[PDB]
RNA sequence: GGAAGAUCGUCGUCUCCGGUGAGGCGGCUGGACUUCAAAUCCAGUUGGGGCCGCCAGCGGUCCCGGGCAGGUUCGACUCCUGUGAUCUUCCGCCA
RNA sequence: AAUUGAAGAGUUUGAUCAUGGCUCAGAUUGAACGCUGGCGGCAGGCCUAACACAUGCAAGUCGAACGGUAACAGGAAGAAGCUUGCUUCUUUGCUGACGAGUGGCGGACGGGUGAGUAAUGUCUGGGAAACUGCCUGAUGGAGGGGGAUAACUACUGGAAACGGUAGCUAAUACCGCAUAACGUCGCAAGACCAAAGAGGGGGACCUUCGGGCCUCUUGCCAUCGGAUGUGCCCAGAUGGGAUUAGCUAGUAGGUGGGGUAACGGCUCACCUAGGCGACGAUCCCUAGCUGGUCUGAGAGGAUGACCAGCCACACUGGAACUGAGACACGGUCCAGACUCCUACGGGAGGCAGCAGUGGGGAAUAUUGCACAAUGGGCGCAAGCCUGAUGCAGCCAUGCCGCGUGUAUGAAGAAGGCCUUCGGGUUGUAAAGUACUUUCAGCGGGGAGGAAGGGAGUAAAGUUAAUACCUUUGCUCAUUGACGUUACCCGCAGAAGAAGCACCGGCUAACUCCGUGCCAGCAGCCGCGGUAAUACGGAGGGUGCAAGCGUUAAUCGGAAUUACUGGG
């Protein structure tokens, strides 16, 4: 299921900071991500429309660590739902549990969130869960199992969380590193860089 | 109590089998049409006692010998019928020679045609047999003179039949089955019948069919006309098996066994026993239990020989087989399997010592194990294949003290220490090859030392060396403790003229190289080593500064949190006059170090001593 | 498996051949070889093996090569017996 | 709340714009093979030969229907063995029980297949001229006799198959008699039609001391019902072919007979000569059909796998009876063909059920466990039976999920490639470092599916009855094939775990070498003529992912049959 291979080389194929690895930094920048993506990256590519739109799809699909087929499922349901597909799609997509574990900050990356959720540590509404794709409902509490507490990783992620600025649409008390989700973010409060409709006509073939 | 009947053709062997068991050995219409035993037939003697002795009647013909060779696998006891009329026949003596070469634990001589001859001929042939037994090195033999049509010797034969051992088998053996007759019965598939060399099987068991290379579930089995849920080695086993395999790929002499064999090898070494010596590199027939092959023999020291097979075959250590002349006529010599993957160039000087160590010195797998360890790393797959070890057998090497086991090959601990010392001497040679290099990395030492050897064994050995403390590493650079990063003079000679130059203003690599007339790559590397020593720091690639200006860079950064409370470029111009490019490269260098950190608008000072008291 | 049959060079096909191996035919590789072809020859199909120096990744030793072995016979690819291998057809695969 | 939804490209010329096909990108499969393959869940799994089948199982059940005791376990008198109350054996349906026998019910359900089949079918909308066993409601009766027969006994045929001969006997079996209209016919008057009991308990009283008698249960017969299902008819709707335009004499109506549970040429007799047809008759080829599945923006197209509905078929051809229900997968009779047995005279059998074997083919599985649960047949019920069903087994065949480890880690290693040989690529990737055991494994703990049912007991009802029986309570123990379930606890170590295709343009993803219109690639336009971005390989990259690629097949693109939507 998981990709398993170097992450930031795929991240530098687009030349973007995909937040695949964090720690002290977000992207190292000093790893020559833009100048030499590959053996022939020294010469600037121009890349046709299918390449830019698909390559962007690659980007977003990688930041959320989803596969193509259930991503297409997210597409078909997004079209099935009433209203704008792009906006409500992205909103529910941010509702994904790994993303929420990331924004609450107890987790170096959404992939680390895959690790910790995979290790049974997460407990939502007094129930254990595994899948990172689950979209938590608004005004729903989530907690980490008390035995997961005390690991050095969680706090060491928390200093990064505070530095990242943390979501405003979610309220994490962090008194027991247990936060409550509030509601799915509106298009205006986020990104202002990715353009979702590219992906939607990209699947209009 | 399996007793296989052998002897020269039409000397009553079938009449004896109908007398004891009353089974009709004939199966194919032709043998019925021709009245001879053209091919092997089976008899069994079920009893209330619950053992069923096995009877195998075989042709005494050389062209038909390939089938008898199919039947000689797994014999518990052999009975050579000899008619008293002519005494021992030449075919009988051939079969006796073949049994002596195969190492059959015991054999019985049964004299027939006794009624037709006068008793004087009985005693005479009895004497002649008892002399021939000594000729062949036979030990115990019980001669029974009988007219089987008359049932004369039956009662005397019975006690001997009960005397015959059934072979025991240890529970720890890899299951191995020699296929004999593959014939579908209309019910339930293939049922292939064959002797089981080792192991037990049940209907739920999966097996591996060789020569078809497919797994096969057991549908059903009959132990010896005795259907049962399980079957043990030491009897003929009808075996009904499922799976993708089909009769067109199936061949007699195919093996059914628990796990996939490594692919068959043509070359093999064998111990020789012979009535007369063999000559080097000559064509001959290899005859093994249910296996016909043609190959050329070669001579090594004395009664040691190398078989070259035209036909690849699955094999295992200490499997006796008979080797006859390529055109037939004569049974000349025996063979035993010893090494299953001989190299080429066997008379070569390093190797003959190794072979004597491998063969004469060790019957047991542990002793051969140590021999091979002195020869080099011993892969468990090849070792377990040669010894036909089961996993319970595999764990015995774990049981042994002093054997280093990584994910495959064992290596003996003192020998591993020898390889350590070799790695040290090689590392010395590399440290000499470049006096100025602090040292090779771990994997690089692996390649510099033992690229052929298993990565787990070698790197584990490196870890043992690190525990010894012979060399200490940091950041993945492996170097001797003695190093102070002083380097080799070839570098220092540049660094002396480079020192004042570096002082009053440090410069870019390409400019440095131009100033001291030194090659760009040489210049870069000498200064990078100088920088590992702590003499110069690159704030960005190819831009090198001194140390005394670095601490000064820290004193200018000192006033930023206290005087401003933010970190911004602006102070580049508002502090010393140092350009924005310079200040930014300084900042990113210190950000990667952790001297400063970057978040949004400003740089933090979480972990350094740059901070002033006030 | 069994019976019978064909074939198994030294690059292939054939004539063969018991006097010491040769030849007809052919494909290809080039040289002599032309604008390419065509042809002619030449040169060549270089074969293997135990062993050697070897990994020399190759090259030699001696020996051998009509599948291999055996015998004639004075002398065998040559006659023949076998031996298998491939190949043709057929007999039965009966716990 | 019940929608939101439709893309193009390449290729005819020297160039253009058209027309026009050809090809590709998409989606999809009951798919197959190639390469690869760690796990789990949920599905699917002879589309070929409706080709042939070893072996076993798949429909039995009721002693509370009847005579019985074959076998077992008690009891009985007796044997009197001896270990003198341990065991010995005889006789004993007399009890529990039930072989076999008669009889009742089921076997016409359920399962399999799509061969036949273009209408006799199916769908939808209807309808009148019928039936509906056991369920359930009402209405009433239910009395009294006779003669055989299986089992059994004796004999006997034949290799066997399967009988035959003579005799005895029971039944809720059969046949009578009696009786019965609110039933049938008859305008009416009149005439006719029914049975069988068994079981449990029981006060008084009879007692041939078997039992009668009282009470209850349920069984039998009669009439009207209900509902359900079934039969029958009608109306259209449901493939292709006109290089099939003629076809029919029982065919179209009549009267009467016969026949159906029922209308009717369903059938016959006789009369009439009609009847069908470009609204495609007749004939021919294809085909099970529908709800639906895939595709599509849509209208439509194709298709009818799984599941459900209806029909049809059970080696082939036919036949008809038993039966409420059949022309009957595992009923009967005849004939045939194919295989088996046979003493050669003559018999036996049918996996298009569960599995399974062979054959066919590119290809599709346990010769499996349990009736624990659901369902079904019989029974008062327990239980008995069940390859229905529930699972399990198998397969990457499909859908879905997870893992094969996150962080930091540059002095940006080695090696490879590429060069201008100066330098960059693989790459924080590795190594290191902090971590981490998901899953797997091991060892333990450990839900629920399981509702009930049985016994006992109380109350209430019934009854002459504190009896039997019925209902409702409560106590007890008990029902698991799955199951070593799910789930959790730990133990430990990244430990058991990434490949496939493609990289000239369509179409996102490049350099060198080898080869030299050769070897070869190729969906299309194309390439390779000694400097191949297209062959083959290397490295590197791109795309999918435990799957990846070609072939096969349908719709789309194709507004390229154009109702929407063409000239
Ligand atoms: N006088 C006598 N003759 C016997 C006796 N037993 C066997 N024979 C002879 O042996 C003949 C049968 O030989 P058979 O048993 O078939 O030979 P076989 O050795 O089994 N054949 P194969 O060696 O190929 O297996 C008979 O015809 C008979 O003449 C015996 O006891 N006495
Ligand atoms: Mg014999």
């Amino acid at each position: 299921a998981r990709y398993l291979g170097p992450k930031l080389k795929l991240s530098r194929r687009e030349g973007t900071d995909l937040f695949l690895k964090s720690g002290v930094r977000a992207i190292d920048t000093k790893c020559k991500i833009e100048q030499a993506p590959g053996q022939h990256g020294a010469r600037k590519p121009r890349l046709s429309d299918y390449g830019v739109q698909l390559r962007e799809k690659q980007k977003v699909r990688r930041i959320y660590g989803v596969l193509e087929r259930q991503f297409r499922n997210y597409y078909k349901e997004a079209a099935r739902l009433k209203g704008n597909t792009g906006e409500n799609l992205l909103a529910l997509l941010e509702g994904r549990l790994d993303n929420v574990v990331y924004r609450m900050g107890f987790g170096a990356t959404r992939a680390e969130a895959r690790q910790l959720v995979s290790h049974k540590a997460i407990m939502v509404n007094g129930r254990v869960v595994n899948i990172a794709s689950y979209q938590v409902s608004p005004n729903d509490v989530v907690s980490i199992r008390e035995k997961a507490k005390k690991q050095s990783r969680v706090k060491a992620a928390l200093e990064l969380a505070e530095q990242r600025e943390k979501p405003t649409w979610l309220e994490v008390d962090a008194g027991k590193m247990e936060g409550t989700f509030k509601r799915k973010p509106e298009r205006s409060d986020l990104s202002a860089d990715i353009n979702e409709h590219l992906i939607v006509e990209l699947y209009s073939k | 109590m399996i007793i296989a009947t052998a002897g020269h053709v039409d000397h009553g062997k079938t009449t004896l089998l109908q007398a004891i068991t009353g089974v009709n050995a004939d199966r194919l219409p032709e043998e019925k049409k021709r009245g001879m035993t053209i091919d092997l037939g089976y008899a069994y003697w079920p009893q209330p006692d619950g053992r069923v002795p096995g009877f195998i009647d075989v042709p005494g013909h050389e062209k038909f010998l390939s089938n008898m060779l199919a039947g000689v696998g797994g014999i518990d006891h052999a009975l050579l019928v000899v008619a008293c009329d002519d005494g021992v026949m030449a075919q009988t003596r051939e079969h006796l020679a073949i049994l002596q070469l195969t190492g059959n634990p015991m054999l019985t001589v049964a004299l027939t045609k006794a009624d037709r001859v006068d008793e004087a001929r009985v005693d005479e042939v009895e004497r002649q047999v008892k002399e021939v037994l000594r000729e062949y090195g036979f030990a115990e033999a019980k001669l029974f003179i009988t007219a089987a049509t008359e049932g004369r010797g039956m009662d005397a034969l019975r006690e001997h039949l009960l005397q015959l051992p059934e072979r025991e088998h240890a529970s720890q053996h890899s299951f191995r089955l020699a296929i004999d007759r593959a014939f579908t019965v209309k019910g339930a598939g293939l049922v292939v019948t064959g002797t089981a060399l080792s192991g037990e099987v049940k209907v739920g068991d999966s097996l591996w069919l060789t020569g078809v290379n497919k797994p096969m579930r057991v549908r059903a089995l009959h132990a010896q006309n005795q259907p049962t849920e399980t079957a043990n080695a030491g009897q003929r086993i009808a075996l009904n098996i499922a799976g993708d395999a089909e009769k067109e790929q199936i061949n007699r002499g195919d093996w059914l066994l628990a796990d996939v064999p490594p692919e068959p090898f043509t070359r093999v070494i064998v111990e020789l026993q012979t009535h007369t010596p063999l000559t080097q590199w000559q064509p001959l027939h290899i005859h093994h239990a249910a296996s016909h092959v043609t190959g050329r023999v070669s001579l090594l020291e004395d009664n040691l020989a190398e078989l070259v097979f035209d036909t690849p075959l699955w094999l295992a250590d200490n499997d006796r087989l008979v080797l006859r002349d390529i055109s037939a006529r004569n049974t000349l010599a025996g063979a035993r399997v010893v090494m299953l993957n001989p190299p080429r160039r066997g008379k070569r000087k390093p190797e003959y010592l190794q072979w004597l160590a491998s063969l004469a010195r060790a019957q047991s797998d542990a002793d051969a194990l140590s021999v091979h360890l002195e020869r080099g790393a011993v892969n468990l797959a090849d070792f377990a294949w040669a010894r036909q070890l089961n996993g319970e057998g595999m764990r015995e090497l774990l049981q042994q003290p002093g054997y280093i086991q990584a994910g495959y090959s064992l290596l003996n601990a003192p020998v591993a220490a020898r390889w350590q010392r070799k790695i040290l001497d090689t590392l010395a040679t590399y440290h000499e090859q470049h006096r100025d290099e602090p040292g090779p990395g771990r994997e690089r030492l692996r390649r510099m030392a033992l690229p052929m050897e298993d990565e787990a064994l070698v790197l584990l050995l490196i870890e043992k060396m690190r525990e010894s403390g012979d060399i200490h590493s940091h950041h993945g650079w492996l170097h001797l403790p003695d190093h102070k990063a002083g380097f080799s003079e070839e570098q220092q000679a540049i660094w002396q003229k480079a020192e004042p130059l570096f002082g009053d203003e440090p410069w870019w690599v390409r400019d440095l190289a131009k100033e001291t007339g030194t090659d760009e790559q040489a210049m870069r590397l000498t200064l990078r080593q100088a920088a590992q020593q702590g003499i110069i720091t690159a704030i960005v690639k190819d831009r090198y500064y001194r140390n005394d200006r670095i601490v000064e860079f820290a004193n200018m950064i000192r006033d930023l949190d206290q005087e401003c409370g933010s970190t911004c470029a602006a102070d580049f111009r508002d502090r010393l006059g140092v350009g924005r490019k310079l200040a930014i490269q300084i900042l990113e260098y210190f950000d990667r170090i952790g001297f400063t950190r970057r978040r949004g608008n400003d740089h933090l000072l979480r972990d350094a001593l740059l901070f002033p008291e006030k």
